DNA sequence: ATATATATATATATATATATATATATATAT
DNA sequence: ATATATATATATATATATATATATATATAT
DNA sequence: TGCCGTTACAATGTAACAGTGG
DNA sequence: CCACTGTTACATTGTAACGGCA
């Protein structure tokens, strides 16, 4: 029983931490080129309105 | 994380998948979904695998004191657990002993 | 390719089947005996097989069903490949008793181990002495005679039911046995909160339970 | 009815087609079950080198919906088979950046043109302007 | 360099492209012994889910012949991927007519331009012609 | 694992028909077409699999098969 | 009340796999 | 020129697994 | 309609050239 | 020089959508 719940806890612990790490930083990623797309985009029309 | 730029995340995203590789190999339709997560057309496809991993770590939970379904969650009951198991061997191989 | 398990069987039913434990395990099945918690090696192998062996069982339109209680069983369908049979009105009589003293705590002290005589006397204890006795001997007004007729009529659907696997019979003592979580069934028609009347119907529908 | 049809060679498509799908995991077969499934996928295999017994085949265990997918890929097939004899049937394929692919698109579907009919309008303008100023 | 180089990933490239070429029939192994070439097959096959140890297959089993096409598949991929993120970035595939194809790159080898260079110049030679229409 | 061909034979959907009647003991004779052919066919994985079972699957001179109990 | 069928356990013999010890031929040191 | 060490073959016999037969208990049925 | 040619793509693989830095 | 990288111009195969035609 000691084994099967030592594995069992080990392998959740490392399935949810990997999968964290792996999605997490690429959402965070785009969400940070599209805030500085849109920046660069406002200044980008600013101009050719003018 | 919002501190960080792209090629950090990328290199730390492609670490966290060489760590998934192993531990999904045993899978066979959530390797694939894993497999089909990496197309950068459809990043979405990422998340769907995400949903996946809870979705599978939902059923291994054991019994009705662990059906905190949050997978987070259940390691702290688990812990208390083998903490617990500790003592009952202790006691177990006293028992023997004698 | 070809001579590939794969053409014809999934390779874990096909290990199953070619597992030392399948032959016991089917004969007793096909038998009509229920597998409980106890026999750790035939439940494990259930358990870990489950699957494959329901749609094997299927072929032979039988349904290899596990009730909550985590006990396997057979239950055959009208177009059954292998033969049915109903439990007789006395069988019923000593299932829910057994159940009783499953639950029952009034008799821990026991530890589970009981004979024959308690079993008798808790029978006659919950249920009509005589309106029962009627059916053992349609000629029975309370005669001793009738009444070793019945204690004997008992004893005999018990060694029936621990063929069923109900009920187990000590290593050495068949005077003295243990009760199985498998009297669990004899409990179905009262599992549920509802009208019995239509749990009854609910079950002769399924073809748990057949009238008499 | 343009090109005429080979069974000796379409058939030996359609299995290498199947064949190639089913390396691929596409389920070949209309069988749920993974053992006839298998054993149809074997029978394909062993079925090789027959164009009037893998049609059979298609007609008794094929799967029912890549059978339109399988009739244009053949239909493809077969027109590049008969197209790649000569060098004026014979097609060019390149790659467009994508702000001049939209350009390009663009114009063509407002002149309701193909890409290679724009392309050739285009040009030859270019061509007529060059002469006018020559 | 121009484009990150990720070792997980094209790893796991190198690997699919290896049992890609096995499984199109081609000696990927270096061995002309068939069991050599089937065992180091077999092991590659095992490093499916250890795409490092396949760096460590290729220096050991890989035929010598394949250096360049690996070397040219994997980093004409490793472009692709990295400029489909963008449209503005990503490319469109065409056909073209023989007849059509012969003046159109006979007119770039003029130009000395590439295809869409000389595609640029013409069609931004017809919207000044509409440009000048309209003014 | 198992053999190829007991396995063949096993899957064939007669099995289970035939299986129940064997161990009803019934006696499959040249009568029965389908039965007997596939007896005839898959006698030397039959007979290994109800040896399993500590049974012998006898086929007799007259040709009919059946089913001998051991005494285990 | 007693004949009969069934399940269980033990002894006994068969057959096979396998390790042990010895005999025989050759090799090599004296 | 001799005697000892090696490898080979062989029978021995040891143990296991199998299959058979008998006795027993005992549960049924007349 | 059902087939059949036809177009416009997509995905990947290669050869060849041009750059880049040690 | 030399190697490795980036890029272009194809090829190769597959697919969906139109539109023609019996």
């Amino acid at each position: 029983a000691i084994r099967v719940t030592q594995s069992d806890r080990d392998l959740f612990k490392h399935l949810i931490t990997e999968a964290t790490s792996y999605v997490s930083a690429d959402y965070m990623r785009h969400a940070n080129e599209r805030r500085t797309h849109l920046d660069e985009a406002l200044a980008l029309r600013g101009e050719l309105f003018g | 994380l919002a501190y960080m730029e792209g090629g950090a995340l990328r290199s730390m995203s492609d670490k966290a998948l060489g760590a998934l590789r192993l531990a999904v190999a045993d899978n066979e339709h959530l390797r694939d979904a894993l497999r089909l997560s990496e197309d950068p057309k459809r990043p979405e496809r990422k998340v769907q695998f995400f949903i996946a991993v809870y979705q599978h770590l939902r059923e291994r939970i054991r019994q009705d004191i662990i059906r905190t379904d949050d997978p987070v969650d259940a390691i702290e009951q688990m812990e208390i657990e083998l903490a617990r198991l500790t003592e009952e061997l202790t006691a177990r191989e006293q028992k023997l002993a004698i | 390719s070809s001579t590939h398990i794969e053409q014809f069987m999934p390779v874990k039913l096909a290990q199953a089947l070619a597992n030392s434990l399948f032959p016991e395990l089917d004969s007793q099945l096909r038998a009509g005996r229920h597998i409980g918690i106890d026999d750790l090696d035939n439940h494990a192998f259930l358990m870990d097989f489950q699957e494959q062996l329901e749609e094997f069982y299927a072929r032979y339109n039988v349904e290899l069903i596990r009730a909550p209680e985590g006990f396997f069983y057979l239950r055959p369908r009208s177009t059954t490949l292998i033969p049915r049979s109903v439990l007789s009105e006395l069988d019923m009589m000593v299932g829910k008793i057994l159940c009783y003293l499953y639950l029952s705590p009034e008799r821990l002290a026991n530890q589970g181990i009981f004979t024959s005589q308690e079993l008798y006397e808790e029978l006659i204890s919950l249920a009509d002495e005589g309106k029962l006795m009627k059916f053992v001997n349609q000629r029975s007004s309370g005669s001793d005679l009738d009444k070793q007729k019945l204690q004997e009529k008992v004893r005999t659907t018990l060694n029936r039911l621990r063929r069923l696997g109900m009920v187990y019979f000590l290593p050495n003592n068949n005077n003295k046995f243990t009760i199985t979580e498998a009297v669990f069934r004899f409990g179905a028609d009262v599992r549920s909160g509802d009208d019995p009347r239509e749990i009854q119907l609910r079950m002769i529908r399924d073809g748990e339970a057949m009238p008499v | 009815m343009k090109y005429q049809q080979l069974e000796n060679l379409e058939c030996g498509w359609k299995w290498a087609y199947l064949i190639r799908k089913h390396q691929e995991g596409e389920p070949i077969t209309k069988y749920i079950e993974n053992s006839a499934a298998h054993a149809a996928v074997d029978k394909l295999i062993k079925l090789e080198s027959e164009p009037v017994r893998v049609l059979e085949w298609i007609e008794q265990h094929m799967n029912p919906d890549l059978f339109n997918r399988m009739k244009q890929t053949i239909r493809a097939r077969r027109k590049r088979h008969f197209n790649a004899e000569h060098q004026h049937t014979r097609k060019k394929s390149i790659d467009l950046d994508f702000p001049v692919w939209h350009r390009l698109s663009a114009l063509s579907q407002r002149r309701g043109n193909t890409l290679s009919e724009t392309i050739v309008q285009l040009i030859e303008d270019a061509e007529r302007k060059e002469k006018y100023a020559n």
